[PDB]
């Protein structure tokens, strides 16, 4: 002998929420600017030699 | 040259012999800056970038 059991309408499951995400584009390296260091080196010598 | 001549006319004669090396080295240094030197933004192709 067994106990009776009636299945009701299933209870509401927790809702899943999908998502669409686009990644940020990386940074770009600063290109190689160059100073004429030697020019000022001659400069300080000339004003000094004076 | 005007400075040296003024000193020569005044009679110091300090620039005689090896003393002359100072005007000589200076005159070469000024020449390096004015004739070759380095360019501005109009000459984009500077050695380090090319």
């Amino acid at each position: 002998m067994k106990r009776g059991f009636a299945r009701p309408t299933p209870e509401k499951p927790p809702v899943i929420k999908p998502e669409n995400i686009v990644l940020s584009t990386p940074l770009s390296i600063p290109p190689p600017e160059g100073k004429p260091w030697w020019l000022i080196v001659v400069g300080v010598v000339v004003v000094g030699l004076l | 040259g005007g400075m040296v001549a003024m000193v020569f006319a005044s009679g110091s004669h300090v620039f005689g012999g090896i003393g002359s090396i100072f005007p000589l080295f200076m005159m070469v240094g000024i020449m390096m800056m004015m004739f070759r030197g380095m360019g501005g933004g109009q000459q984009q192709m500077s050695r380090p970038k090319l």
